[PDB]
């Protein structure tokens, strides 16, 4: 055995690089950013059909203008969400305004690397943080346990991510409507999901400037799934 | 706060507590319950410094409820009283002591005995046939010394209490807006709905 | 026994126009019956088109302004060079003041600037962080002399429309920067005549969307 | 090999492997160039994107009105060190009404990085920094390395293929050292330097990050449309 | 919370066309007892700054130690310690102001009134005051204790506003200072005849004069004063 | 104090101490929860290489957290007592501050949060325990059943099992539980619970424990006699 | 640093066992046998001494049987010194309860707190567990006569008859065979000795290798007496049951 | 002067708009009602800073509750956060007289009185502040459970006007709120400057004053 804060000969932190492996084993999460809003979708992956799928909370509200989807050891995400919510409400208490999406992400990532011999290990979960602010409009951020965060027009994390990202790379253009982006997330999820996509084993959400972060109930998502098959069958 | 009384009769403990809550020259409320059920067969009435009274009662209530759940068993009134005394005895040498006086009325199911405990904010405990905190005692102790009999029924106990409230409404300078009365017996705790 | 507080006198005054705002202060600094300085500025450009004065105990005033200027500098760093709106500044200063609730900053604080709609804004604070937005406010030694004059001449209080039999009020309307400066110069010359801690110099900071301009005027030195 | 398990262990040849592995993270980092005249100091950084759909990582951070740095390696480590430097620049201001000398900034970074290289359970910083500033003694460029070694230079470069730009600046020395009272010319000589470290790719408009500080120039960062002028 | 024990009285100072002058007497009082008669209360810091201190002497001796330690720390890893990175009067003042305000805020003041006199590297006159409360102010004339009551009115007749500074020579300004020290000796019961005076000039640098004496005192009229009203002899 | 990171990542991205904590759950006596239309039933295996057991005084495998919430578990008995104590304390603390008993989801989320904290704190090993938490939210008639495991993940289950041969009894529940039609009565629900345990248990002698929780803090532990009837009724309905 | 020398006393094996708990139990399996038998009218505690020397002071010694309060006693199997740390803790804990509630501590509550301390040493702090198993014999007004055991794992269970230390597998077979529920204390005494007589690794069971204690109602009407037997009192009981 | 009362048509909340610095009138146009959420109101009386700081803080704690529980906080829970906070500061010299007024489905329309002594009372009628006794006098002698929304709004307005007149430390304007099952509805600012003369004339009251 050997220290938790040790560098590899290649110049990477062992414990960080190993956490990245744990995230690859996670259920899929996809986000897409447009001028009409940001869409967040996830694979629920119920381990058994006795488990009540609606109790699988992998898309989570941080504030009215900031939502968050997770992939990996999802229990590790609880304290990250708790910190993010406190940081957003606290900012609003100190400054009578909405926290910037980047500033909230930077706050979450400042937790990431405070482990060692502070918490005992890095987080084994990646986050897609999606939101809107007046300064830089609609934004999607990938927040890793390295303490790094990237902004993306679209991003996939979890098991199906290499396949999903190559799919997003072609499909994304700068004038996607919110509708198109919803269908695109549904389409790419059904491709990389082991079992067959329905309103019970996959969940959609968006954040708009007008109506903030909303999780879609299974009725609305079931209609987008029915809509998706009609576009596909008709080419 | 001000008025809290207790009479232990043959088969019950009766707690009478004033309904008035006053700040300055305003009666803010005239229907205040100065009582918490600690366990199904144990009731605590309280009087003293604003805020401290409720905070103390509810803290004690939480601790007795926790003990009940943990041991699936109800603490004897003697045990609850000793716990409460020790908490007050601790508080009095604290940074800011709890300024709360309490009566504990309980029915011990093992002995089949009603028990009344009077405890002041210093943690001074006594077991009493009848008790009072504050100015009330200056009228009620001598009155009960004369009229109280050890073998009285619950109905006689309530009549003895009417005497006490009548006397306090006659001679006390402040309007305490009547009392809420509660009986603790072998069947638990009930409140008399008009007095 | 050691008294941690003192009174450095002086008086401050803020007024909000439609598309401008002023924060005026006398440049006199006193303790007891002595003049420390005839020109010690106590109205400061704090960046992001916010001007601030903390009048009263000078030491506590300088401490607060320093901490706010520092607060603005870190807001830029921590929030990608974003402009600190006057409302957000106001709320920040509440927290600065309320931090020392049990050993307060002995100052009356006024900030002036433009709100996020480009309108003139004035916020004023008690020593322990209470605050409210208002069209105008005076602070410090001569507050009690100047404030009722501002109520009358800025908000047209107790003024009625001639020959309406006291039923139609004089109509509230925004003042020109030229008119606001007349009221400020007259507020201070009146304050100087009647208050011993007010005099020497008047310094005015005017805030428009084009930035912070400064005007200065001699006052009676007695 | 057997002596690389922690920062508190010397190798038989007297090396600290955890520090050398830290130094390795910089080598893997995207290239950044620093260079200075007598009047101005410029940072040019190549920003690296995750893929075609991602933002380009910020390389340059402002520390005060007169001081800033560029990073190569672990970005969070740069955030910690830059935050520490912001605080030291602040402290100098509030307490002494004194803008912090770039030389003292260098010494303070060195001593902060050093503590981590001598104590158990810690780790060396995994980032290299180029610090530019204009203080009371003119324009300065500093090279920081997580070993604790800080170096004052006319110019340098760190990160991937940095050797190219570092040789060019060594050749150009006498030209750029005298671009005095010309901002645009020092920037273009910086852009020319970084171009020696490019392969199978050249400078685009959201690829390139430039910072300048000088006599009558606050430390300011040019990104996106405001660097099109310089490609 | 303290009470001052051994104390020094007025420090007085003013700006002139090129530099600043500062002066203070050499007495350490112990209440009404004029206990110590060789106490330097002007402490020079480099060749561009003099710090004049009044109030508690034990606290003054602490501040001396802080300043000589500051010059040391500034020289550390500083090749330009005697050049562009030398201590400025404004640096030294802001440090003392910071300490004074922290100590009052801990309810444990340094029981002193301080004037920092000097010339900045850019040739600008520096003159600023700080006291036990952390209160700070600048003026063309500054003084502490009785100085504020009796010295300022006389010095302000020479330099009344900013525009008077270019018109004031070091001859005129030093004359005003020496005269003001004589008045304080007449009228301050905690003052002494022996004083130090320092000129910081942007051309001639730091001139420090020790063992000055108040001279040309008017006392002769005393012989004509008999009794307290009606007494003739 | 003792500082070591005991729970850390391996190259394959696993945390072996969490995974080995799940092995302790696997080795624990079986436990099943089944929620009816109007009730939840908790059923627990009791390992049978012990007679001279004094079951008057031996810790019961189902624990009341509040008067409306019960918790059962599989894994290390000692570890379980620590979770139960914290849960009981948090139950009373919620009543004191929110003036309302905990929802079952809230109590689960708290216990799950404790287990998770012990996966990334220095000087501690994870809890060798998975829990079934069952009951009724205050003034709510909809039945609740949640599972927690050493990692700290939790979720809601129509019915679920944990411990040794849980794979065997989950198999049974998966084909014997209709989502569209829960056991409509207490009677029906207890039967499906005992049936599921009889795949794995042995004789249903001193071998099966059942607790029934109904709305409004109505929890009753079944006794040998009552259980034994369900056992004899199940076995004489078997002869096909 | 120091990590290199850390045994990690609080980790799981790949099979989800606590190494140090398992090895502590292995340690306890070599300790003198202790037996608890609970009758309807009292409890017996019998324990076998780690082979005595002819020169050990027999009467003044207490290796095995310790008084926790007036109503509760423990038999010890394992490291004596470890047991004494836990016993002084249990004695204090009983006195804290009496001080707080003015009532003698219920037997289970005391047992649960000692078991919770043991548990702690297996989950945090990176120390070795206590190499001790206890048989608790006690009486309270709620459950009457009670027997419990606790072991290094911090697990505790209630018993009608139980053994700890050496040859428990043998002892538990003989107890399971001859124990009846109606049994009186005098029969339980005889059972305890007959059981040690057969499972002992010695040639013969003699008074000077035995610690013996009863908790009866054998004083004055509904009040409980603890008896720690003197050498002579054991020697007499050894003859009356016919083992010498 | 602040007041809140329960009636058939929900809750009426009425406050004055004056801030004082001893006998100096600091402001005539100050907000004494904090809108915590669309179904929750807080009234402020006492220390201006103490009230503003801790009641906006209460709004932060109420937002966090609905994030972690996906449900609006109960009036009981919201009041008990503020009462448990001030109780921690007891003896430090906080000065706060607050009413937490709101509607939740489980509670119905609820008013809690909370003060800096740590007193927390559920009740149907409260008046808090220097001018409480003046407000009580008018409110108590005209109050029925069956007041129409229109009448109850006026009584609330008239009770604050009463206090504004007699109490030297109350005045400026009346700010009115109505709380229903659908949440709070603002019923406007009413300057005493105009309201007094209009009420005198239309009601025929205030015959103590030179008309
Ligand atoms: C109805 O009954 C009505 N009565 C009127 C009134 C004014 O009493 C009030 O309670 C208002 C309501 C608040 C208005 C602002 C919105 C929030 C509600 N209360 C005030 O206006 C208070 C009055 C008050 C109350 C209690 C106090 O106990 C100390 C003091 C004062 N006003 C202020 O607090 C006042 C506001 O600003 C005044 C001001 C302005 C400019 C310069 C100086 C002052 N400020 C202060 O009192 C400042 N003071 C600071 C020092 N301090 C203190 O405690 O210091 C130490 C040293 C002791 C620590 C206390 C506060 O509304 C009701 C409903
Ligand atoms: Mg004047």
């Amino acid at each position: 055995d050997r220290g938790v804060s040790t560098f590899s000969p290649e110049g990477r932190l062992f414990q960080v690089e190993y956490s990245l492996e744990a995230i690859k084993l996670g259920s899929t999460a996809i986000g897409i950013a447009t001028k009409e809003g940001v869409v967040l979708g996830v694979e629920k992956r119920a381990t058994s059909p006795l488990l009540e799928s609606d109790s699988i909370e992998k898309i989570v509200e941080i504030d009215r203008h900031i939502g968050c989807a997770m992939s990996g050891l999802t229990a590790d995400a609880r304290s990250m969400i708790e910190h993010a919510r406190t940081a957003a409400v606290t900012h609003n208490l100190y400054y009578d305004e909405d926290i910037n999406v980047e500033s909230l992400t930077q706050s979450v990532c400042d937790l990431a690397l405070r482990f060692g011999e502070l918490m005992s290990r890095p987080f084994g979960v990646a986050l897609l943080i999606a939101g809107h602010d007046a300064d830089d409009g609609y934004q999607l951020f990938h927040a890793e346990p390295s303490g790094t965060f990237y902004r993306y027009n679209a991003k996939a994390i979890g098991s199906g991510s290499e396949g999903a990202q190559a799919e997003l790379l072609n499909e994304w253009h700068s004038s996607l409507t919110l509708k198109e982006a919803e269908l695109l997330v549904l389409k790419i999820l059904k491709q990389v999901m082991e079992e067959k996509l329905d309103e019970n084993n996959a969940q959609l959400s968006c954040i708009t400037k007008q109506d903030g972060f909303k999780i879609y109930d299974n009725e609305k998502t079931a209609e987008l799934i029915k809509e998706l098959k009609e576009k596909e069958a008709a080419e | 706060m001000d008025i809290i009384l207790g009479i232990r009769v043959q088969d019950s403990v009766i707690l009478a507590s004033s309904k008035a809550v006053t700040r300055g020259i305003s009666v803010l409320k005239d229907s205040d319950d100065k009582t918490r059920q600690l366990s199904p067969h144990t009731l605590m009435s309280f009087a003293g410094e604003a805020g401290d009274t409720v905070q103390f009662a509810e803290y004690i209530q939480a601790n007795i409820q926790l003990y009940s759940i943990r041991e699936d068993y109800e603490l004897s009134p003697q045990a609850v009283s000793s716990f409460v005394r020790q908490e007050l005895a601790k508080s009095i040498r604290s940074r800011r002591p709890y300024q709360v006086n309490v009566l504990i009325g309980g029915y011990d199911k093992k002995k089949n005995k009603p028990e009344l405990y009077q405890i002041d904010y210093l943690g001074t405990k006594v077991e009493l046939p009848y008790g009072a905190h504050g100015y009330s005692g200056f009228y009620t102790f001598s009155l009960l010394d004369h009229h109280y009999r050890p073998d009285m029924t619950t109905e006689e106990g309530l009549d003895l209490l009417k005497l006490c409230v009548q006397e306090l409404e006659k001679r006390m300078p402040m309007d305490f807006k009547g009392v809420i009365v509660k009986i603790v017996d072998k069947d638990g705790i009930r409140q008399v709905d008009d007095f | 026994q050691f008294n941690p507080y003192g009174d450095n006198g002086g008086t401050i005054l803020g007024i909000a126009g439609e598309d401008f705002a002023v924060l005026a202060g006398d440049t006199r600094n006193i303790t007891d019956y002595s003049i420390n300085s005839r020109y010690e500025p106590k109205v400061f450009d704090c960046g992001d088109n916010i001007v601030m004065s903390a009048n009263g105990f000078a030491a506590d005033g300088d401490a607060l302004v320093k901490r706010f200027k520092n607060s603005v500098k870190w807001y830029h760093f921590d929030h990608n060079d974003k402009k600190l709106s006057i409302n957000s500044a106001a709320r920040n200063i509440q927290h600065l003041l309320y931090g020392k609730r049990f050993f307060p900053y002995y100052v009356h604080t006024i900030i002036a600037g433009l709100d996020e709609d480009g309108k003139g804004a004035v916020y004023s604070f008690d020593p322990v962080g209470s605050y409210e937005r208002e069209q105008c406010r005076a602070g410090g030694a001569a507050a009690s002399l100047i404030m009722p004059f501002l109520d009358n001449q800025v908000n047209f209080k107790n003024q009625y429309e001639p020959g309406t039999n006291g039923k139609v009020k004089k109509p509230l309307k925004y003042l020109s920067v030229e008119e606001v400066i007349k009221l400020v110069r007259d507020s201070f010359t009146s304050a100087t005549e009647r208050h011993i801690q007010v005099g020497d110099g008047l310094e005015i900071l005017i805030v428009t969307k084009d930035g912070v301009r400064k005007e200065f005027y001699e006052l009676k030195r007695d | 090999n057997n002596y690389d398990g922690d920062t508190v262990t010397f190798s038989p040849t007297g090396r600290l492997f955890q520090v050398e592995y830290a130094l390795e993270a910089i080598k893997q980092g995207s290239v950044t160039v620093g260079l200075r005249s007598n009047t101005h100091a410029v940072l040019v950084a190549l920003k690296r994107n995750a893929d075609e759909l991602s933002s380009y990582q910020k390389k340059i951070i402002k520390c005060d009105e007169h001081m800033g740095l560029s990073l190569a390696g672990l970005a969070p480590d740069a955030r910690v060190l830059s935050n520490y430097l912001r605080q030291q620049c602040n402290y100098s201001s509030l307490v002494f009404n004194r803008k912090l000398a770039v030389e003292r900034a260098g010494h303070l970074l060195c001593d902060k990085a050093q503590k981590n290289t001598q104590s158990y359970g810690g780790r060396p910083y995994g980032v290299g920094l180029l610090i530019i500033g204009y203080d009371k003694s003119g324009a300065h460029l500093l090279e920081f390395q997580p070993s604790g070694n800080v170096t004052e230079l006319y110019g340098t470069a760190i990160g991937a293929r940095s050797q190219g730009a570092k040789t060019y600046l060594e050749r150009t020395l006498d030209t750029f050292i005298k671009i005095d009272g010309n901002p645009d010319e020092l920037i273009k000589a910086g852009v020319e330097a970084i171009s020696q470290s490019l392969r199978d790719e050249s400078l685009t408009v959201d690829n390139l990050s430039i910072a300048i500080v000088g006599k009558d120039t606050p430390f300011t960062i040019y990104d996106g449309e405001a660097v099109a002028k310089y490609i | 919370t303290q009470q001052p024990i051994v104390t020094g009285t007025s420090v007085i100072s003013m700006k002139y066309d090129n530099g600043v002058i500062i002066a203070a007497d050499n007495l350490g009082s112990y209440g009404s007892l004029l206990r110590f008669n060789g106490v330097e209360r002007l402490i020079p810091v480099g060749d561009n700054t003099v710090v004049g201190i009044s109030g508690d002497i034990s606290d003054m001796q602490h501040i001396e130690r802080l300043l000589k330690d500051l010059v040391t720390e500034n020289a550390y890893d500083n090749p330009l310690a005697d050049a562009e990175e030398a201590l400025e009067p404004s640096y030294i003042f802001e440090y003392l102001a910071t300490v004074m305000y922290q100590r009052r805020s801990k309810m444990n003041p340094l029981w002193n009134a301080i004037i920092v006199a000097g010339v900045q590297s850019n040739g600008d006159q520096f003159l600023r005051y700080v006291n036990l409360l952390g209160v700070t102010y600048s003026s063309p004339t500054l003084a502490t204790g009785f100085g504020a009551h009796m010295a300022n009115p006389l010095l302000r007749k020479v330099v009344d506003r900013e525009s008077d500074i270019p018109k004031t020579t070091v001859q005129v300004a030093e004359e005003a200072i020496v005269n003001a020290m004589r008045v304080l000796y007449y009228r301050d019961a905690r003052s002494s005849r022996n004083f130090s005076l320092a000129i910081i000039d942007k051309n001639t640098g730091l001139t420090f004069k020790k063992n000055l004496q108040v001279e040309n005192m008017k006392w002769d009229f005393a012989k004509d004063i008999k009794g307290y009203g009606t007494q003739k002899i | 104090g003792y500082d070591r990171a005991l729970s850390i990542f391996s190259p394959d991205g696993h945390i072996f101490q969490v995974e080995y904590a799940l092995e302790a759950v696997k080795r624990g006596t079986c436990a099943v929860g089944v929620k009816g239309k109007n009730c939840v039933v908790l059923g627990c295996e009791r390992r049978s290489t012990l007679k001279l057991q004094d079951t008057r005084i031996t810790p019961s495998k189902v624990s009341k957290i509040d008067s409306h919430v019960v918790l059962s578990f599989s894994g290390l008995n000692a570890d379980s007592r620590i979770l139960i104590e914290k849960a009981r304390v948090e139950a009373q603390s919620h009543r004191l501050t929110l003036e309302d008993p905990v929802t079952v989801e809230y109590l689960t989320r708290y216990v799950a949060g404790v287990q998770q904290r012990y996966t990334q704190s220095g000087g501690v090993r994870p809890f060798g325990v998975s829990t079934l938490i069952a009951g009724f939210d205050p003034r709510d008639d909809e039945p609740k059943l949640y599972q927690t495991e050493p990692s700290g993940i939790y979720s809601s289950w129509s019915a679920q099992t944990i411990g040794r041969n849980s794979k065997t009894v989950r198999e049974f529940l998966e084909k014997n539980y209709d989502r569209k039609e829960p056991p409509a009565t207490v009677e029906e629900c207890v039967k499906l619970t005992v049936r599921s345990l009889l795949e794995v248990v042995q004789t249903g002698a001193k071998n099966i424990e059942i607790t029934v929780v109904k709305p409004d803090s109505d929890i009753v532990a079944l006794s040998s006699e009552e259980i034994n009837q369900y056992v004899t009724q199940i076995e004489q309905e078997k002869q096909e | 640093g120091s990590r290199r020398y850390d045994s990690r006393t609080t980790i799981f094996s790949p099979e989800g066992r606590l190494y140090q708990v398992e090895y502590a139990l292995e340690s306890i399996s070599h300790a003198g046998t202790a037996i608890g038998i609970m009758a309807s009218d009292g409890i017996v505690l019998a324990a076998e001494r780690k082979v005595t020397s002819t020169l050990l002071e027999q009467d003044t010694s207490t290796e095995k049987l310790y008084k926790l309060n007036d109503k509760i006693a423990v038999a010890v199997a394992g490291l004596t010194a470890d047991a004494e740390i836990l016993i002084n803790t249990a004695r204090i804990h009983a006195q804290n309860y009496l001080k707080t509630y003015n009532e003698d501590i219920p037997v289970e509550i005391l047992v649960r707190r000692l078991s919770d301390i043991k548990q702690g040493y297996t989950q945090h702090g990176g120390l070795r567990p206590f190499g001790v198993s206890f048989i608790y014999a006690g009486y309270d007004d709620r459950y009457g006569y009670q027997l419990y055991t606790s072991n290094p794992s911090g697990n505790y269970t209630g018993w009608k008859a139980i053994s700890v230390g050496a040859n428990t597998s043998a002892a538990q077979t003989l107890l399971q065979m001859d124990y009846k529920d109606d049994m009186k204390v005098d029969d339980a005494i005889e059972l305890a000795l007959k059981t040690l007589s057969k499972t002992t690794d010695s040639s013969a069971l003699t008074y000077d290798r035995l610690e013996f204690a009863t908790i009866r109602k054998g004083a004055n009407d509904g009040e409980v007496y603890q008896k720690i037997f003197k050498p002579q009192e054991i020697k007499d009981i050894l003859v009356k049951t016919g083992i010498t | 002067t602040t007041l809140a009362f329960r009636f058939q048509g929900g809750i009426i909340v009425a406050v004055d708009s004056r801030a004082t610095a001893g006998n100096w009138v600091a402001s005539q146009t100050v907000k004494k009602v904090i809108e915590i959420n669309p179904f929750l109101l807080g009234t402020m009386a006492g220390g201006a800073a103490d009230c503003q700081f801790w009641e906006t803080w209460l709004g932060s704690q109420c937002r966090l509750h609905e994030l972690r529980e996906k449900e609006r906080i109960s009036v009981a829970a919201a009041s008990k956060i503020l009462s448990n906070l001030v109780y921690q500061y007891k003896g430090a010299g906080l000065s706060m007289g607050t009413m937490i007024c709101g509607y939740t489905r489980k509670e119905g329309p609820t008013i809690y009185y909370v003060d800096s002594d740590g007193t927390r009372l559920k009740g149907d009628i409260f008046c808090v502040g220097s001018g409480q006794t003046f407000a009580y006098g008018v409110l108590d002698s005209n109050y029925k459970w069956d007041l129409s929304v229109e009448d109850a709004l006026y009584l609330g307005k008239r009770s604050i006007l009463a206090a504004a007149h007699r109490d030297a430390y109350s005045g400026g304007s009346v700010n009115l709120y109505h709380v229903t099952e659908d949440g709070w509805i603002y019923h406007g600012n009413h300057d005493v400057g105009e309201l007094f003369w209009k009420v005198k004339e239309e009601e025929g009251s205030f015959n103590n004053v030179i008309g």
